[PDB]
């Protein structure tokens, strides 16, 4: 048991892949968020997210699909 | 602990960590993951997050005491 | 002059928790993220504690150990504004009673959920409940919530602290 | 019930952002973002507090009116005597709804009712309204 487990959600939608989803600081102060150019529930809808914590804080529309 | 190990999103719910030739670290998921990332995350050296085949977040913070 | 030990992850409270403490005058200006260890001191209303300022950063958490003998009494400070790490918490409260100093001598220990004040904060009743303060049985607990830049929530921690160290 | 004046700022525990809200009633009700349960442990007191001040506020008022409603019905045998009668408001609206063809009467009392009579003089269709849970008698 060397994994300790922190969330286990499933209401949300976040259909990436392995390499469209980074994390890095991005306010600086050592606050590291992950952001993820999500595709649509089906490919439709291209759509930026960046998640802080495990609250989705900013989801914006994209042109296409990252 | 200088551990760079590659990983694996099997489609059987299920993802082990490898190193060169050895299994370990394998967990469970409650549906196979298409997405899985390592790193700093939050405040934390060793998070892994991984996003499940249907949707949902799985986040999971890795101890530091690794006839 | 009692031995008191302040515990705390990263960027969790703990300077400024203890600095706000200290009395009007002698109480210091600026707060940077701590390296090594310290000495401070503080004085409650009937008793003077002293802890010791040491770092919450992950790879400079076992020197934890050092201090564990001459504790008498475990502050616990918690960012009620951090969901994700409180897991992590969790662990390191659970690793900590385990030991086989703490794991019976009976000690009180008094949880601080700093950051009232900002808006991405939890009450004292769910961080209780993620933190699991129900595994604990043999020692009285108390979580209080307290902002460490207004010095709000301090006063009541610490004497209650002092009024279960005394009965 | 009717909210009827509306501010923001703070009133309470300087430090937290906070909405006043007057309400038709009186009660000048505050809507804080700062958390209420902010300690817990083993096993809040303000609660108890003023359960003991309503407490004692309710007996001591029970005791006052009980004796004078005593008085009042002892003296309301008084021949020449006259019984006034409280006086109250009923901030009543009878308003048109357009997307319907149906009007939408509100009555509002300070207290609480107990019972309301409709009365009329035109063939009315009654209907019902999920938001009332009141009982209906016709
Ligand atoms: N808004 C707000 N910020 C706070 C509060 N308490 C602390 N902070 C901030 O976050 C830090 C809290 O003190 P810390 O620096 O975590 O205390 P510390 O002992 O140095 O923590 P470590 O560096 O992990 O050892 C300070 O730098 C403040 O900027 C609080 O109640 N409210």
């Amino acid at each position: 048991s060397k994994w300790l487990d922190s969330l286990s959600d499933s209401m949300a939608n976040i259909h990436t892949f392995s390499a469209c989803l980074a994390l890095a600081d991005f306010h600086g102060d050592g606050e590291y968020k992950l952001a993820m150019g999500d595709l649509g529930p089906d490919g439709r809808q291209p759509r930026l997210k960046v998640l802080k914590g495990h609250t989705l804080v900013s989801q914006k529309p994209l042109p296409d699909l990252p | 602990r200088g551990l760079q190990a590659v990983m694996a999103a099997l489609a059987n719910e299920e993802v082990r960590i490898y190193h060169d030739k050895v299994l370990l670290n394998v967990i469970r998921t409650p549906e196979a993951v298409t997405s899985l990332c390592f790193g700093r995350y939050g405040r934390e050296d060793n998070t892994l997050i991984m996003t499940t085949l249907g949707g949902g977040l799985i986040i999971k913070i890795l101890k530091r005491t690794a006839k | 002059e009692v031995h008191v030990l302040c515990l705390g992850l990263d960027n969790s409270g703990k300077t400024t928790i203890i600095n706000k403490l200290k009395p009007s005058n002698a109480q210091s200006q600026d707060i940077v993220p701590t390296i090594g260890f310290s000495i401070q001191k503080f004085k409650s209303s009937s008793l003077s504690f002293t802890v010791f300022d040491m770092s919450g950063q992950g790879r400079y958490r076992n020197l934890w150990e050092h201090y564990y003998k001459e504790g008498q009494a475990i502050i616990f400070v918690i960012d009620s504004s951090d969901k994700l790490r409180m897991v992590v918490a969790k662990e390191e409260l659970r690793t900590l009673l385990n030991h086989p100093d703490i794991k019976h001598r009976r000690i009180p220990i008094l949880f601080f959920a700093n950051k009232m004040d900002l808006r991405d904060a939890l009450t004292s009743v769910k961080v209780s409940q993620l933190l699991c303060l129900e595994d604990i049985k043999d020692k009285p607990w108390h979580i209080c919530a307290s902002d460490a830049i207004k010095g709000e929530g301090l006063q009541e921690g610490v004497d209650w602290l002092q009024d279960q160290i005394q009965s | 019930e009717s909210v009827t004046s509306i501010q923001g700022g703070c009133v309470g525990k300087d430090g937290y952002d906070e909405i006043v809200v007057s309400t038709y009633s009186g009660w000048i009700t505050g809507l804080t973002t700062e958390p209420v349960h902010k300690e817990s442990g083993p096993g809040n007191q303000e609660m108890q507090n003023k359960i003991s001040s309503l407490r004692s506020e309710l007996e001591q008022l029970q005791y006052k009116v009980l004796q004078e409603r005593e008085k009042y019905q002892q003296s309301s045998q008084s021949s020449k005597a006259k019984s006034a009668v409280p006086s109250f408001s009923v901030n009543d609206k009878f308003t048109l709804n357009k997307d319907d063809a149906s009007y939408s009467l509100i009555l509002e009392v300070q207290t609480a009712i107990d019972n309301v009579l409709i009365q009329s003089d035109v063939p009315i269709d009654l209907l019902d309204v999920d938001k009332n849970s009141a009982v209906v008698s016709f």
